C-alpha cells in the first residue's frame, strides 16, 4: 500500500538531511543502481524487481486523495519527504516529465563576495557545532589558517562527543587539507617570497609547525573512510568519494568525454535535441560548486577545482560562441530556430572571476568575443565589485594586512578588477573602484603599466566623469611630490608611464588646466631636474605661466628630450638641430655596430629610434640625404628608407599584424611595398586565420 | 632527437656580483599589441608620428637552485643569463653558442600559493622584463663563436 | 662500494625480468620513489638519502675498470642489469646526458596483426605455460573466445600450482576481461543481434553460456590483487595498476592536464625547449601500447583504450599541424638544429587504423591537413595492407567467417582502407587491395555508396594501371548480370551507384570499352527491362552495336531519363519534348504544392529538380518563359530566375559549396545580387573560420 | 527552459508497417559535400550542366525499446516517424505539432560491439537515411498548422 511506498523512501533518506545539499547523480548509490537520477531531476527507471519504489511516491504527490489515506505520520513524512525533494530540485518521474526548468543553484556568502558580514559572525558566540564548523570554513577563508586548524580539532573533539558522523567525517578531511595548506605555503614562502620581497614573511611560527607536523604525519585520507563505523558507511555511501586524496578521480574523467563530444559536435555541425551536451555540463558544474560550498567544504581552494571550473566555463563560453556564430540550415531551423543566448549572470561572473588566472582570461577573450554576449543582474555584480574595492581600501590605507590573505584574495581581487570591463557601473561605485586602483592597490603585484591598462578597460564601457579626472589628477601630483627624490626613477613591465594618464585626462576633458601642478612647478628651481624632467612629461595638463618657466629652465637637448617634446605636443616640425642631432645619433650607432660585427649585433632600444626615423623619412617628414647612407643597418631601417633594394624575405608576423593605421594606408599607398605585402598578408592569414591579419586585409588594402 | 640545446638560465643579483639561482629554461613568450588608450587614442598630428608600441617579454624556467649564500645573507634588480647553443639547419650541431640575457627583469611567478594535493615538484618561476624610459627592451643576443 | 650497489640493484630489479617489458614510470614504485624515472631515458635525483647507487652504476656502465674490478658473481649479475636496462630505455642520470632518441620497438605477433602464424603457434604443441598464454591471447584475438576461455581455465589450474605468480595474476585478469566480451556480445546479438544482421546469431550455445554465468560469479575485480600472496605485491607494485576496472584514469587525467598545457601553448604563441609536452604525450602512449601488447593483456581490445588513443594521436596531430605554420620572430628556430618536424610512420598506421573510426578519422581530416605530413616506412605498409586484404578475400572467398571476429576485425580493416590513401603503394598491392575491396567487403557493412568513395580515395595517391581497369570491369559485368531479377534495387546511403564507377573507369581511362557488357547486351530481352535500365547508365562503357541495340530498345522520355541522359552525354540540348516534359513536370509540382498549402509543406526532394531547371535557366539554358510562372516553391528558384525580386534575406550563404567554378564566375558577374553575396560571405568568413569560403571570397574580390 | 524538443521516434517495419521500436530523439547530423570522384571530379559540357551534389542525413537515438511482436516473430526496409512538437519563438509550446519521417533508413548503427567496461545503458542506436534514383533522399517534413 501507500504507508508501504512512504516508509521505504523515509528509511533511505532519513539520515540524509544533515548534508545541507547533495549532488543528484550520487542519489543511485543510495537505492542501489534501482533507478537512474538525470540531472533535470527526471528519475529513469534502471532496475527493479518489485512495485511502487518511487513511482507509488509521485502519483501519490500528484493525488492529494492517496497523500490523504495515510495516517497523522505517514502524512508528516511525506511532508517532509516533499520538501526534501523540491530542494533537492528532483522532479516527477521521468517516465512522467514535462517542460524541465534550468537556472543557476542557489549559494552562500561564503561563496559570494562578503568579508564584513563573515567577521560579525565569527565575533559572535557559536550556539551548535554546525555554527563552529561554519566559522571555521570562514576563518579559513579569511587567512587565519592557523586559527581554522585550531576550530577544526576543536570540533574534532566536539564531535566525537556529541557522535555526528559526518561532521567528523568532513572536519578530518578539511582539516587535512588545511595542513596541507599551510606546509605548502610555508615551503613556498621560504622559496621564493625572500627573493619577492627580501626578507621572507615568517606568518607561521616555527614550533607551530612542529606542533601540527607531530599531531598528525603518516596518516593519509585515501584510509580514513575504511575506518569509520558501518553504520555510517551503509547510510552515507555519497561521501565515501570525498576520502581519497587524488580527488575529482571520476568528474575530470566525464569532463574529458564531454568536451571531446561537445568538440565533435561543433565540427560535425550536428543539432541536439534534449538536453545538449552544454546543458549537462552547465548542470554538473553548478551541482558541484553547490555541493562543494553550501555544505562548505575547504577543498574549493586547491588548484584541482580551480582548473576544473575554468575547463567548464571556457567551454560553455567557447561554445556558446559557437551558436552564436553557427550558420542554419532551414532544415536545422525546421528543427529549431531563435535559440536562446548565452545570458552571464552574477554567479557567472563570480566563478570567472574566483576561480581563473589572469593569463587564463586573456586566453578567453583571445579565443572568443565575450564583449558580444549581454550581461545580468548588473546591480549583483557592482555590489561584488565595491564589496571588492572596499576591502582592499580598507585593508592598504592602514598598516594591518595578513600575507597569507594576501596571496589568497589579490589573485581574486586583480581578476574580478581586470573582468569589470564589462559591467556597467554606479557612480559612487565607479569612485571607489578607481580610487581603491590608483592609490592602494600594492606595487608589489600591480606596477604602474597594468595599472594603467587596468584604468583604460575601466573607462572603456563607463566613462570618467569629472570626479574621476580629479582622482586622476591627485595621483599625478601625487607622483610629482614623490619625484623629489634623485633615486626615484620610473619602471614599468608593460612600458606605459605617467604621460600616458595625463593624455587621458586631456582627451576625456578638451580643457582642464591642474593648478596644482602649476603651483608645484613655481615651486622647482635648477637644483630639482629631476622633478623638472617629470614635470615636463606631463606638460599640457599644467598652467601657462608654469609652462613659461618650464620652457625657461630646460629645453631640448637630446634624442631622448626631442622624442617627448614631439610626443606631447611642444615641437610640430624638425628643426635643423634636431635633424643634425639624429645624424650624429645613427653616426654612433653605425660606429657601434661596425665594432659589434666581431660580436653577435643586438637591436632592442635602438630598433625603436632607428624604425621611427625610418617612418619619418618615408613620410616625407624629414629631407636630410645622409640617413640613406646608414642602409643596411636594420632590416626595418632599410625596409621603410629603401624598400626597393630591401629583400623581402625579412618580414616578421609581428609587424604583419601589429600594423598602423596611416602607415597602413601609406603603404597601400606604395606598389612596390604591396605587392608582396598583400601576397605575404594572404598567405598568412590563408595558413591562420586571425582576426587581426583579416582586418587588414579586408579594410586598408583593398 | 629532441631539443639538444639545453638552456642554462642564471639568476644573478644586480646590484653585487652574486648569483641568486640556476634552473633549467623552458619557455619564452614575446609579446608585442598596442593597448595604450585600448587600439586608438595615442598621440596624432599631421606632420608627427611616434611609435607608441609596447612589447613584453615573459620567461618561465624550472628546477630553479637557490644559492647557498643567497639564503645565508637573506629597489633590487637581477639579471637572467640564458645560455643555449646556437643550432642552424645546415649545421644541427654548433660549437657556437648562443647567449639571451635579462639584465632588468623582475622576479615574479603564479605559482605563488598554489596548494595541489601531492606536493608539486614543478616550482615554474615567471620572470618579466621590465623597461626603463631610455631603454625600450633590455634583452641582449651575442654569439660566441 | 660497487658490488654493494648491484647487489642492491639486483635485488630489486630480478623479479622483473620474468615480464616482457616494464613501463619507464613504473619503475619509481620499485625504489620507493627515491628517483624520479622521467620517461625520457634519465633518472633524475628525487629525494632520498643514500648512497646514490644509480651514480655508482652509471660510473660503472662508463668505466671498463670499475666492472673488471668486480666478483665473477657480481660480474653476471651487472652484465644481466646492463642486459635490463638497455632493454626497458633507461640510460643516465639527467646531468650526464646530452642528447637522448627515441625509437619504437613493438614486436608481438598480435600488434602486427598475424593471424596465419598466431593459428599455426596455436595448433602447434606447447611444452610449458608461458607458450599456452601466448597461445590463449592469440586464440581471444582470432575470435574463438570458448576455447580462449577454456584455455585461460586450463592455464590457471596448472599455474596455480606452479607458482607462476604473474601468469596466475595475468590470467585472472584476461578471464574476467574475455568473459565480459562474450557477455556483451550474447546481449548485443539477443535484442539488437537481430535488428542488425537479420538473424539470431548465436554462436555462443545456452548451456556455455550458462555455464560462464555460474562459473566466475561474484569474483571482484578490485580485490584481486589482494587476494594474491604478500611477496606477490611487495614485488609487483607495477601491476596493481591493472587490477581496477576503472584503471586508465590516470593517464586520462594526465593526458588532460598535457592537452591543456599544450592549448595554451598554441593559443600564447610560445617557444617550448628542451622536452615539450607533446613529447610526453608520445612518449607515454607508446609506452603504453608497448606495455598492454607485449604483456599480452586482453584490455587491450576495450572501447576505454580506443579513446584514450585517439585523444592522443589527435592531438600529436593537430600540434605538429599548427606547429607547420608559426610566426617567425627569427628567434625559435636558430636555438636547435634544423627542425624535429612531424613525420608518419608505420607504427602510427597501425595505431590509427586500429584505434579509430571513420567518422572519427574525417573529424581529423577536416580540422587539419593530413596530407601535408610526410609519411615512411612505405614497404612496411604495403605489406599490413596486403595481408589485411588477403585475410578478407580468403575469409569471404568461403562461407565460415566468426561472426565475433567479423564484429572485431571488419571495423580494423575499414579503418586501414580508408586510411591508406596517403601510403604508397605497389602495383600488385594495388590489384589485390581493389579486388578485395570491390569483390569481398560484405554488402551489409559497407554498401555501394561507401565502396565507390573508398576506391576512389586509393586512386588519388596511386594512378590506375590496366588491372585496376580489368577488375573493376569484372566487378561491374558481375553487377550487371545480378541485374536480371526483376526484383535487385540498389541502395547508396551517400548517393552513388555502379554508374559512378563506370565514370572512374572512363575517367582514368579516356578509351576502354568491356566487351562482356556488349555480349550481355547482345543477349538482352524486353522482358528484362530492369536490366535495360540498369545497363543503360553506363552508355560510353559499351560497344557500339551495344549502343545501337539500347537505344533501339527504349527512348529516354522521362523525368530521371533525361537526367540520366544528361549526366552520361546520351543527350546534349533539350529538344521541344524535353522542354515540355520539365514544364509538364513543374505544373504537376505546382498543383502539388497548390494542395499542400492547405496540408502542410513538404519539400526536400522536387526542389532539387527545381534547383537544377532555375540554375539551368541561369546559365541561358532553358529558353521558355513558363518557368518565371512556376516561381513560387521558394528554394533557390526564384533566387536564379527573378534575383532582384527575391528577397536576400532568406539567402544560406551555405549554397555557394555546391556550385562549380563556371557557377561561381557567373554569379559574380551578375551585378543585380553581388553585393548582397559577397557582404553576407565576408562578415560569414569573419564569423565562422571556414577556408572554402575564404575561397569562395577569393573568387568573390569582385 | 531545457530544449524542448523530446521528439518520440517510432521505427516500423517499412515492409508491413509492424512497429518495431520506439525512442527518445538524441541527435541529427546533416552533410552536404561534392565527394563524388576527387574535389572536382564531375562531367560537364560547354552547354550542359548537372548538380553532382550528394548528401548525407545522419540521425541518433537514445534509449530504445522494441515492440514483443517484433522480438516474437524473429531487402528489408524500415520507417522512422520523428513526432515534434512546433515551439516558435513567439510561442514556445505551439499546439500545431511538426512530423518529421524517414520512409527509408538502414540500421547501420557505429556501436560495432563496444565492450568498455563502464556500467551505462545507452544503446545508442544510428541511422543513415538511404536512396535511390527517383529520390535523392526519403526524409520528408510537414506543417500541423
Amino acid at each position: 500500500k501507500d504507508d508501504e511506498v512512504i516508509d521505504y523512501i523515509y528509511g533511505k533518506i532519513s539520515p540524509l538531511f544533515a548534508l545541507q545539499y547533495i549532488r543528484k547523480i550520487d542519489l543511485k548509490h543510495v537505492f542501489e543502481y534501482d533507478y537512474h537520477f538525470e540531472v533535470n531531476g527526471t528519475v529513469v527507471r534502471h532496475k527493479n524487481k518489485g512495485f511502487g519504489y518511487m513511482e507509488r511516491f509521485f502519483e501519490l504527490k500528484e493525488s492529494c486523495d492517496e497523500r490523504s489515506k495515510l495516517s497523522k505520520k505517514q502524512y508528516e513524512r511525506f511532508n517532509a519527504l516533499f520538501n526534501f525533494f523540491e530542494k533537492n530540485g528532483v522532479i516527477c518521474m521521468a517516465k512522467d516529465a514535462g517542460t524541465l526548468n534550468t537556472s543557476i543553484e542557489i549559494n552562500s556568502l561564503a561563496y559570494h563576495g562578503k568579508y564584513d558580514v563573515m567577521k560579525k559572525f565569527i565575533e559572535e558566540q557559536s550556539v551548535s557545532i554546525e555554527d563552529d564548523y561554519k566559522k571555521a570554513f570562514f576563518l579559513a577563508c579569511l587567512g587565519r589558517w592557523e586559527e581554522s586548524y585550531d576550530l577544526y580539532s576543536n570540533i574534532i573533539l566536539n564531535s566525537i562527543d556529541e557522535s555526528n558522523g559526518c561532521v567528523y567525517y568532513l572536519s578530518q578531511i578539511n582539516r587535512y587539507r588545511i595542513y596541507q595548506s599551510i606546509t605548502q605555503a610555508v615551503t613556498q614562502f621560504n622559496g621564493l617570497g625572500l627573493l619577492t620581497f627580501g626578507r621572507h614573511y615568517k606568518p607561521f611560527t616555527d614550533e607551530f609547525l612542529a606542533r601540527i607536523e607531530r599531531e598528525m604525519t603518516n596518516f593519509n585520507i585515501d584510509d580514513l573512510f575504511n575506518g569509520m563505523p558501518f553504520e555510517f558507511q551503509k547510510k552515507y555511501k555519497i561521501l565515501e568519494f570525498l576520502s581519497d586524496n587524488q580527488f575529482l578521480y571520476d568528474d575530470t574523467v566525464k569532463l574529458f568525454e564531454l568536451t571531446n563530444k561537445v568538440r565533435s559536435e561543433m565540427s560535425e555541425g550536428s543539432y541536439s535535441f534534449g538536453m545538449s551536451s552544454d546543458i549537462v555540463v552547465l548542470l554538473r558544474l553548478y551541482d558541484n560548486l553547490r555541493f562543494l560550498y553550501e555544505n562548505c567544504l575547504w577543498s574549493v581552494s586547491f588548484h584541482e577545482f580551480h582548473q576544473y571550473i575554468r575547463n567548464s566555463m571556457s567551454l560553455l563560453i567557447e561554445k556558446a560562441e559557437y551558436e552564436r556564430t553557427r550558420d542554419i540550415d532551414e532544415l536545422g531551423f525546421s528543427f529549431f530556430g531563435k535559440k536562446s543566448g548565452f545570458f552571464m549572470e552574477y554567479y557567472d561572473f563570480v566563478n570567472i572571476s574566483r576561480h581563473f588566472k589572469i593569463d587564463d582570461i586573456k586566453n578567453l577573450e583571445r579565443s572568443c568575443s565575450i564583449d558580444k554576449i549581454r550581461f545580468g543582474e548588473q546591480e549583483k555584480i557592482e555590489e561584488y565589485l565595491v564589496g571588492i574595492a572596499e576591502e582592499i581600501t580598507k585593508q592598504f590605507s592602514a598598516n594591518g594586512m595578513n600575507v597569507v590573505f594576501y596571496t589568497q584574495f589579490i589573485s581574486e581581487a586583480k581578476a574580478a578588477l581586470y573582468f569589470a570591463k564589462y559591467v556597467k557601473l554606479s557612480e559612487e561605485g565607479l569612485g571607489k573602484i578607481v580610487k581603491a586602483l590608483l592609490f592602494y592597490f600594492p606595487e608589489r603585484d600591480l606596477d604602474i603599466g597594468k595599472r594603467y591598462v587596468w584604468l583604460e578597460r575601466l573607462t572603456k564601457c563607463n566613462e570618467l566623469p569629472k570626479s574621476i579626472i580629479s582622482i586622476i589628477d591627485d595621483f599625478l601630483v601625487l607622483q610629482a611630490e614623490k619625484h623629489i627624490d634623485q633615486n626615484y626613477s620610473e619602471v614599468s613591465s608593460n612600458g606605459l608611464y605617467s604621460r600616458d594618464y595625463g593624455a587621458l585626462i586631456k582627451h576625456f576633458e578638451k580643457n582642464f588646466i591642474s593648478k596644482r601642478l602649476s603651483e608645484i612647478t613655481l615651486c622647482l628651481t635648477q637644483d630639482k631636474q629631476k622633478q623638472i624632467d617629470f614635470l615636463f612629461k606631463l606638460l599640457p595638463l599644467l598652467s601657462t605661466n608654469a609652462k613659461s618657466h618650464l620652457l625657461s629652465f630646460k629645453s631640448v637637448e637630446n634624442i631622448n628630450d626631442l622624442m617627448n617634446g614631439i610626443r606631447i605636443g611642444l615641437i610640430d616640425e624638425f628643426t635643423p638641430e634636431h635633424e643634425e642631432l639624429i645624424i650624429e645619433y645613427l653616426e654612433t650607432r653605425k660606429v657601434n655596430y661596425i665594432v659589434e660585427k666581431e660580436k653577435g649585433i643586438q637591436t632592442f632600444s635602438s630598433n625603436d629610434y632607428m624604425s621611427t626615423f625610418g617612418i619619418w623619412y618615408f613620410l616625407e617628414e624629414i629631407n636630410n640625404s645622409k640617413m640613406e647612407e646608414f642602409i643596411g643597418m636594420d632590416d626595418q631601417y632599410d625596409f621603410f628608407v629603401d624598400p626597393e633594394n630591401f629583400d623581402y624575405k625579412k618580414f616578421i608576423p609581428s609587424w604583419l599584424k601589429n600594423y598602423n593605421d596611416k602607415l597602413l594606408g601609406k603603404i597601400a599607398g606604395n606598389k612596390h611595398m604591396k605587392h608582396h605585402v598583400i601576397e605575404v598578408l594572404k598567405e598568412r592569414v590563408k595558413n591562420s586565420n586571425d582576426k587581426r591579419y583579416l582586418e587588414i586585409l579586408m579594410n586598408y588594402f583593398i | 632527437t629532441v631539443i639538444q640545446d639545453t638552456a642554462d638560465v642564471y639568476f644573478k643579483r644586480k646590484s653585487d656580483g652574486k648569483l641568486v639561482f640556476t634552473a633549467e629554461a623552458q619557455t619564452a613568450s614575446f609579446s608585442q599589441a598596442i593597448s595604450e588608450e585600448k587600439l586608438r587614442g595615442g598621440i596624432g598630428n599631421k606632420p608627427l608620428y611616434i611609435l607608441k608600441s609596447e612589447k613584453e617579454i615573459n620567461l618561465t624556467v624550472k628546477n630553479a637552485f637557490f644559492d647557498l649564500e643567497w639564503l645565508a645573507m637573506t629597489s633590487e634588480r637581477y639579471e637572467v643569463e640564458y645560455r643555449t647553443i646556437a643550432y642552424n639547419p645546415d649545421t644541427e650541431e654548433v660549437y657556437s653558442d648562443i647567449y639571451i640575457q635579462f639584465p632588468n627583469v623582475s622576479p615574479s611567478g603564479e605559482f605563488e600559493m598554489s596548494l595541489e594535493n601531492g606536493n608539486a615538484l614543478a616550482p615554474e618561476i615567471k620572470f618579466e622584463a621590465l623597461a626603463d624610459t631610455d631603454t625600450d627592451e633590455m634583452a641582449v643576443v651575442i654569439e660566441a663563436s
